[PDB]
């Protein structure tokens, strides 16, 4: 498939960490 | 009966012992620095990373 | 689910 | 079938191979960089968890999989070892055999379907609030972010195992737990304000403020030495100690003159260390104690007031009695003092299962004497003293003994660690040992290589 390096496995996960914590911020600001 | 194969692998054990390469004070001193250094690198990333993310999880959570 | 099956 | 399988195969993202030799440097960097996205998704929780409040149900098992609850790696190295099993079965039942990409695509996608089945359970378990009162919303999220966060796990040991690193992400992320948690009861500034005051949980940082605040100097000095709320600095002690002789036992080998005879002139010597199975009886006896004690709890906290299950192990969490009592280390030297039966009981079981695990392990692996003659036969080598008759001989006289002795030696040390009291327990200190003197060996011999 989508054969990527090691970089794009770094941004990668940069991403999700930052989709995870734009999901917390979402959360608090929507509850809150 | 266990007796005998109990004696029996005590004394392999100690030929092998005897036998056996021990380090000396160089190999000791560097296998030591290079264990030192990882535990430091891995033990102080993990230290660091987790004091930076306690006031993060405070704010976000 | 534990050591090692899943988990 | 496989036909139908193959675009859902070759659909998630695969690491490309370097095609070059990477530089000892680069691999350490990468390894680093591997690390340091395991610990920032190990610090981050997970979106939706309306209460975490519970108990554990799997904490015995957060050491051995590196994990930590309720947050992005809840499954730890779970997709590794799911992927790994996964693809291990499928290729002993034959099912499957340019066929390798397709055999390598293959288990990551059943690996992460298992892996999603995994944390579907997880959020059934009670953990994360009750699913019921979460919603189909929030735990189809939750799920979302597990098979994510394993997705990326997979990644990164490929990455690691691929060669952007300096082994496998399983060894790496597990030494890396222990040494962080070590790490943190020495160097923490969390401070408890109980009694006295506050109190700062790092053995190190206690010192200095005790020091620092108490005016009584000595009084200070002994009670961050003999703290017993928090960690100690006799803890540390203790496990710079363990540190200094299973380094120093990690480093027998004994060296066996071999000789090429195929190829004249390749003169060599092959070492059959002592640590023959490298922490592999320790992972095997810390998974059967892991397993024993999720199992007891759950059969006490359902079908409690059973004469099996009181026999399992009865619990207060700790076990107070029953096998999983007697498999487990003591709280103290005065625990020790108190009931010598079960300290005994303990290092003969220590000891017992750590030497049975790896006979077993060369038997299993295929490391057992045969095999390595069978090696000596492949690539021509013979001893320098003896003839090419005698090479499973001499291998039947050290190796066995090595693998028995070294599973013996590996768990007195375990036993020792876990007596002294040294920060990590004897399992997470020797796992992080071995494992760094994994990395060692893998610089030493790239060093002889260059």
């Amino acid at each position: 498939g989508l054969k990527v390096g090691p970089v794009p496995v770094l941004v990668m996960s940069l991403l999700f960490i930052a989709s995870v914590f734009m999901l917390h911020i979402w959360g608090k600001y929507t509850r809150s | 009966q266990f007796v005998e194969p109990s004696r029996q692998f005590v004394k392999d054990s100690i030929r092998l012992v005897k036998r056996c390469t021990k380090p000396d004070r160089k190999e000791f001193q560097k296998i030591a620095m290079a264990t030192a250094i990882g535990f430091a690198i891995m033990g102080f990333i993990g230290f660091f990373v987790k004091l930076i993310h306690i006031p993060i999880n405070n704010i976000i959570v | 689910x534990l050591l090692x099956l899943a988990x | 079938f496989l036909e139908v399988i193959k675009p859902f195969c070759v659909i998630l993202p695969e690491i490309q191979k370097p095609e070059r030799k990477i530089q000892f440097k680069e691999k350490v960097l990468w390894t680093a960089i591997t690390l340091f996205i395991f610990l920032v998704c190990c610090q981050i929780p997970l979106f939706g968890i309306m209460s975490s409040d519970s108990a554990d149900p799997f904490y015995w098992m957060r050491v051995i999989l590196a994990s930590n609850r309720g947050t992005l790696m809840e499954l730890g190295i779970s997709p590794i070892v799911t992927s790994g099993l996964i693809m291990q079965l499928l290729a002993g039942a034959k099912i499957i055999e340019k066929d390798r990409a397709l055999f390598n695509g293959a288990q990551k996608l059943f690996g992460m379907i298992i892996t999603i089945g995994q944390s579907i359970v997880y959020v059934m378990t009670g953990m994360y609030g009750d699913p019921s009162e979460m919603g189909a919303g929030i735990c189809l999220l939750i799920t979302i972010q597990l098979f994510v966060a394993g997705l990326i796990v997979l990644l990164l040991d490929e990455l690691l195992q691929k060669g952007y690193g300096l082994g496998s992400g399983i060894s790496l992320f597990i030494a890396t737990n222990i040494c962080e948690t070590i790490v943190w009861k020495a160097f923490s500034p969390t401070t408890v304000n109980t009694g006295r005051g506050m109190e700062f949980e790092g053995a190190i940082i206690a010192l200095f403020h005790l020091l620092a605040t108490r005016t009584d100097k000595v009084r200070a000095l002994r009670e961050a030495f003999y703290r017993q709320n928090l960690p100690n600095l006799m803890n540390l002690i203790a496990t710079i100690f363990v540190f200094a002789v299973v380094i120093y036992f990690q480093g027998f080998r004994y060296e066996l003159p071999i000789r090429s005879t195929k190829v004249r002139g390749q003169i060599g010597i092959y070492p059959i260390k002592l640590f023959y199975t490298s922490n592999i009886p320790i992972i095997l006896q810390s998974a059967l104690v892991s397993n024993l004690y999720v199992i007891s709890q759950m059969l006490s906290a359902r079908f409690s007031g059973n004469l099996l299950v009181s026999l399992l192990g009865t619990w207060s969490a700790y076990p107070v009695g029953g096998l999983c009592y007697y498999l487990s280390p003591p709280e103290s030297f005065g625990s020790v003092l108190e009931d010598p039966v079960h300290a005994v009981v303990y290092i003969v079981f220590m000891l017992g299962s750590c030497a049975f695990f790896s006979k077993t392990w060369i038997e299993v692996s295929g490391s057992s004497p045969r095999d390595i003659a069978k090696q000596f036969k492949d690539q021509g080598m013979v001893i320098n003293g003896k003839r090419e008759t005698s090479i499973y001989r001499e291998l039947k006289k050290i190796i066995p003994t090595a693998a028995a002795f070294g599973g013996l030696c590996i768990g007195a040390l375990s036993v020792l660690a876990d007596f002294l009291g040294a920060i990590g327990s004897g399992t997470g200190i020797l796992l992080a040992v071995t494992i760094i003197y994994q990395y060692f060996e893998i610089f030493v011999k790239e060093q002889s290589e260059v």
